[PDB]
């Protein structure tokens, strides 16, 4: 149909949301949760307001075979339809640990009831990684330069979380932590600095080794892969050029204001050294007396 | 004694002196003295002139050579981690 | 034009260079140069002073065999790059990692 | 005060000006005065003079730090 998927916020209502229909039919040992993404589409950011559980059974002999309730679907959908009216379905959320090529048939299927393009909101229920536990992707249509016609297959979109203001302290109200990605005082952010620096440092090496698989290993090539190697290496920073001399200028700038403002608390504290002093002799007179 | 205090100091005056320059000022008796010593000193006349400059960039090697050397001249994220770290003692 | 500034991780060239490749004189080289800009294959200025050409921009394209393995060895260099310096990172400002 | 006064000042003026004996014995002077960096300048010894290599203006280097 379209592609308006460029944002994806996903309210934190969800997520909880999936956990608990996860564990409440008890699908373990690598089976499936599918329910319905009720929420507003034709906006190129996707909002995820709600979610609810469709029965979903899948199966353990094969990866294409599923059972599936279709009459389901309508009656959750009118029901959710009378609380607010904003809703319809956007897609469908799979709860696997990671993708699969038999969703792409079941995406196939919610593209009936959709007027969008849907959304495979995969929620991860192992919670790894320190990052999101959302990837999201949309089935799209396309051709490509190696010869491959018609293919179906999954753009990964960018994931991102919004929550509304009610939603948001409600979130305050259950939670009091201080969140080791977070960047407040002075202790915060160097250890941050040194999180965000090794963050890097991590998926860099994912991508050496993932270069070796191809030339000897033979997995895929893939324009997309190479071309955004492509860019960075295009526009990558330069020292040594008239930029870099000026970065140094505007450090001694920084180093300049640090270096005023050390001694203008030194100032400070040394007159509340004075009066403590002072408080002594007076104390003194008071303890002679006593 | 003499003769090597004056060597050095001429090495930041300039980079080149004539051979008969270099005689008088370091002091010898025999133009094939002063060629000698230069040899021996690292300096190469050639075209009889001298390069001071030769000896000077083999010391400066060295020194980079050996490594006691990144806190020596301390880094830019080295300053700055010190201050964050004396505050919040 | 475009692969010599591509291959390699410089992206100045004296016409010098250019000129012995392309069998052109320094008059088409200026030409050329500024046919790419117009045409948006490259992009960048040029010093006729300094007598470099500086590519700042260079076109996306297909990639071979052999373009791979050099892409791919820049990428260990910055790889490590990271991690000595990280070392150094965790072993200043030890007292506070809170 | 020689040095800084005339930038680039021939060893013979030197002498009128501070009654050395020869231009020989200024040369020695500064010579080794400039390892010690008192003077901070480079001699011109084909040109017979003494230029002076104080500019200033070390908001373009990383002196700051």
């Amino acid at each position: 149909m379209s592609l308006q998927h460029e944002k994806v916020t996903i309210a934190p209502l969800v997520l909880l949301s999936a956990l608990d229909h996860y564990e409440r039919t008890q699908t373990k040992e690598n089976k499936r949760c599918v329910g319905v993404i009720l929420g507003d589409a034709n906006s190129s950011t996707i909002r995820v307001t709600n979610s609810f559980a469709l029965p979903f059974e899948e199966d353990e002999k094969n990866s294409d075979v599923w059972f599936l309730d279709h009459n389901y679907i309508e009656n959750m959908n009118e029901m959710c339809k009378k609380i607010n009216a904003k809703e319809k379905l956007i897609g469908w959320y799979h709860s696997g640990p990671k993708l699969r090529a038999s969703d792409l048939k079941i995406n196939e299927l919610f593209k009936k009831y959709t007027q969008n393009n849907p959304l495979l909101l995969i929620v991860d229920v192992k919670q790894q990684g320190v990052g999101l536990p959302t990837d999201a992707y949309v089935a799209i249509e396309q051709v490509k330069d190696d010869g491959t016609s018609t293919e179906k297959t999954f753009l990964h979109l960018p994931c991102t979380i919004e929550a509304e203001e009610a939603e948001e302290i409600g979130v305050e109200h259950l939670l009091r932590d201080v969140r080791d990605q977070a960047a407040g005082g002075l202790s915060i952010r160097l250890t941050n600095q040194l999180k965000s620096l090794k963050g890097l440092q991590s998926k860099l090496k994912d991508v050496v080794e993932y270069l070796d698989k191809v030339i000897n290993k033979e997995l895929p090539i893939n324009h997309t892969i190479l071309g955004k190697l492509q860019d960075v290496f295009n526009l990558l920073p330069n020292l040594g050029t008239p930029d870099d001399d000026e970065i140094d200028v505007e450090n001694h700038d920084r180093i300049n204001i640090s270096n005023n403002l050390q001694k203008a608390l030194t100032v400070k504290t040394n007159d509340e050294l004075m009066v403590i002093y002072i408080s002594n002799l007076v104390r003194s007179i008071i303890a002679f007396d006593d | 004694a003499i003769r090597d205090e004056i060597a050095k100091n001429t090495e930041l005056s300039y980079d080149f002196l004539p051979l008969s320059n270099i005689k008088a000022l370091l002091f010898f008796n025999n133009e094939k003295e002063t060629e000698k010593f230069a040899l021996e000193r690292n300096w190469p006349i050639v075209n009889s002139k001298v390069y001071f400059n030769n000896q000077s960039k083999e010391k400066a090697d060295y020194e980079d050579e050996m490594m006691h050397e990144e806190d020596q001249k301390t880094n830019i994220i080295e300053k700055a981690m010190d201050y964050a770290i004396s505050i919040e003692n | 034009l475009i692969e010599t500034v591509f291959v390699k991780n410089i992206r100045m060239l004296s016409f010098e260079d250019i000129s012995k490749a392309t069998h052109l004189p320094k008059d088409n080289v200026e030409h050329l140069v500024m046919r790419a800009i117009s045409l948006g294959l490259l992009k960048g200025s040029i010093d006729q002073v300094n007598e470099l050409v500086t590519i700042s921009w260079v076109q996306p394209r297909i990639i071979s065999g052999d373009q791979i393995t050099k892409m791919k060895d820049r990428l260990v260099e910055w790889n490590d790059q990271v991690e000595k310096l990280g070392k150094k990172m965790e072993a200043r400002g030890q007292s506070i990692w809170v | 005060i020689i040095s800084l006064t005339y930038k680039k000042i021939s060893l013979r003026d030197i002498c009128l000006k501070l009654n050395l004996d020869s231009e020989q014995t200024v040369e020695y002077m500064v010579s080794r005065a400039i390892r010690d960096g008192v003077i901070e300048a480079k001699i011109n010894h084909e040109d017979g003079f003494i230029e002076t290599t104080e500019l200033l203006n070390i908001y373009d280097s990383e002196d700051p730090q």
